[PDB]
């Protein structure tokens, strides 16, 4: 499973 | 950037004419990833042309595989017209049985 | 998700507190948080933990005493001031459905210092 | 005092009345916006998050009907109407949408 | 017996004008596509691409499928927020894209972690070895790699490389196994091509393999003719197999003194052709 992106 | 587009276009299996094929385009490195790729058959347009997902690979740019199934016939010719913004005119390539 | 049983405290000053806080979650990642409310309404961020984290935080004396295996949170006031007089809250980020920040409050447990 | 500036600071609402809160950030370092509720029991819940300008959403609870906007990059608005009690509404501000603190603003006590 | 990897492949596309962002995520074990996820679609799911990995329960398909929504909202942002980065117009499109996951050893044992961003094509940021720093490309980068110092990104980063890429990782392997690890050995064969000249050429086909790692070579009694030696670069059949040739321009009647050499992992012992 994808990690949990924040943003830049 | 403005990644210019490789094309290569062949066929599933061997090429034996009267025998059904697939024919497939392979476009790669090209970016942005929106592009207009259709195939040809003796230079009119081939109707249904099936797409395959986009993807990217670790150089970011983007590749796309497109096919059509076909019966290679002694006279026939294919081929792949692609249309991409870092090119001037449409890249044509066509279709070679030994390649 | 987050529950913090004991409804209120009252203690004199100089002494040490520890305000219970257990939680449910099912994530592998998760951060927890400790809030405190004055009489005003002021809601004060206090502490954090993250569940990553191998060590308790400590922040002023404010202390985290984190038990992963218990899924408990207390949060641990050393040697009081009349100024910790108030309501204390716990919370875990909980989201959902496109909820971007929501966090999730027990219900707070009530402090009090006598001078 | 906070990152944040509510306005107002109470507001009594009358009957069949609407009422707009706003909330203003103050240091752009904490994009992330959202509403939050606490009832008269004292429990906060968690009601929007907007972190674009035009974001927009409305919600229904027991209680309160809610129509959330994110107007500006640092103006948050609210409507609040069908309130049947009182209860006090929070602006908060984060950094970024995973993992980072929420700080509270002072809030908005709406009174019945 | 080696190495493996788990890496997530996102993208973002704005196109003002039309509506929102185009978003898609594509999950890759060992260079295979098994999970895709695309915004432009009917009601957007975290979709399975490869058979074996339908045994996840429901569970799995929603909970990702909700990360990808929030992920996407994440995307949308930093595409908003670039373009004030470096001053650009509203009206044009731009792409992120972000290559994340992890390399593990035999040993089940974490090895490289990876987490890459291009804006437009061309590198932005990026987490270093160590696991802890970034690397900017430029000025616009240095100011997400302050506000991720700040927060201690890297280290919520880093966990999810050491625990979740890594368990999820030896799960996946678990149960595509089979499939995961096939191999198929190329199919190989010379052809003949001449155009009525004093020369030939020598094309060496090797097709219907898998994995698409492969190494041709045409040979010269001993002599590997690595810049005499034309050859396509591998392309997919189409069918889960792969593609490849290499040719070599040789003097009509020396054909049988030049060698191809098929290097492939299904082959028990490297193959080695002439023309027939």
């Amino acid at each position: 499973i994808n990690f949990d992106f924040n943003t830049i | 950037i403005q990644k210019t587009p490789q094309i290569q276009v062949y066929s599933r299996h061997p090429p034996e004419n009267g025998k059904p094929n697939i024919l497939n385009c392979y476009v790669t490195q090209f970016h942005p990833p929106h592009i207009e790729i259709q195939m040809l058959k003796n230079g009119k347009k081939i109707p249904k042309v099936e797409m395959s997902d986009m993807s990217f690979s670790k150089d970011w740019s983007f590749y796309i595989l497109a096919h059509t199934e076909f019966t290679p016939t002694e006279t026939d010719t294919y081929a792949c017209r692609v249309k991409h913004d870092s090119m001037a005119e449409p890249k044509t390539v066509y279709w070679d049985r030994d390649m | 998700k987050v529950t913090q049983t004991q409804t209120s405290i009252s203690v004199m000053e100089k002494t040490t507190v520890t305000m219970d806080c257990v939680y449910e979650t099912q994530d592998s990642s998760y951060f927890l948080f400790w809030y405190k409310q004055t009489a005003s309404g002021e809601i004060v961020f206090l502490i954090r933990q993250d569940s990553y984290k191998k060590e308790n935080a400590t922040v002023g004396h404010y202390s985290l005493n984190f038990q992963k295996p218990k899924s408990s949170i207390g949060l641990i006031i050393t040697a009081t001031q009349i100024e910790d007089s108030a309501v204390y809250f716990c919370a875990m980020r909980g989201d959902y459905g496109g909820s971007g920040n929501k966090l999730i409050f027990g219900t707070g447990t009530l402090l009090s210092v006598k001078p | 005092v906070t990152l944040l500036e509510q306005n107002p600071r109470w507001r009594l609402v009358p009957r069949g009345q609407a009422v707009n809160l706003r909330c203003i950030l103050k240091n752009s370092q904490y994009p992330w916006m959202s509403w939050y509720q606490q009832d008269l029991q004292k429990q906060l819940q968690w009601l929007f998050t907007l972190r674009s300008p035009g974001d927009k959403e409305v919600k229904s609870l027991p209680g309160a009907d809610y129509l959330a906007t994110r107007v500006t990059d640092t103006e948050l608005r609210l409507q609040v109407a069908n309130m049947s009690q009182g209860r006090t509404l929070y602006c908060t501000c984060s950094a970024d949408r995973v993992g980072n603190t929420l700080y509270f603003g002072e809030g908005s006590r709406l009174i019945v | 017996m080696g190495p493996h990897s788990l890496r997530y492949f996102v993208t973002a596309v704005s196109r003002p004008g039309l509506g929102e962002p185009r978003y898609m995520e594509v999950g890759y074990v060992d260079d295979t596509e098994f999970v895709r996820f695309d915004s432009d679609a009917e009601n957007p799911r975290y979709e399975p691409r490869a058979r074996w990995m339908e045994q996840e329960g429901p569970e799995y398909w929603e909970r990702e499928t909700q990360k990808a929504k929030g992920n996407e909202q994440s995307f949308r942002v930093d595409l908003r927020t670039l373009l004030g980065y470096y001053n650009q117009s509203k009206g044009g499109s731009h792409t992120i894209q972000v290559i994340s996951g992890c390399e593990v050893g035999s040993d089940g044992r974490l090895l490289r972690g990876y987490q890459q961003y291009a804006y437009d094509g061309c590198d932005y940021i990026a987490l270093n070895e160590d696991l802890k720093t970034w690397t900017a490309a430029d000025m616009a980068a240095l100011i997400t790699k302050h506000k991720w110092e700040q927060a201690g990104e890297a280290e919520r980063l880093r966990a999810y490389l050491e625990g979740t890429c890594v368990e999820w990782l030896r799960r996946y392997l678990k149960n595509g196994n089979a499939t995961l690890l096939r191999t198929d050995s190329p199919k190989a064969h010379v052809t003949h091509h001449s155009r009525p000249e004093d020369k030939v050429t020598l094309r060496c086909w090797a097709l219907g393999f898998y994995p698409a790692d492969i190494t041709l070579t045409w040979q010269l009694n001993g002599e590997e003719l690595i810049q005499d030696m034309e050859l396509v670069e591998t392309r997919p059949a189409g069918d889960g197999t792969f593609q490849k040739w290499a040719s070599v321009v040789v003097p009509l009647g020396k054909e049988q003194y030049y060698t191809c050499h098929v290097y492939h992992q299904g082959l028990p012992e490297p193959l080695t052709l002439r023309w027939e």
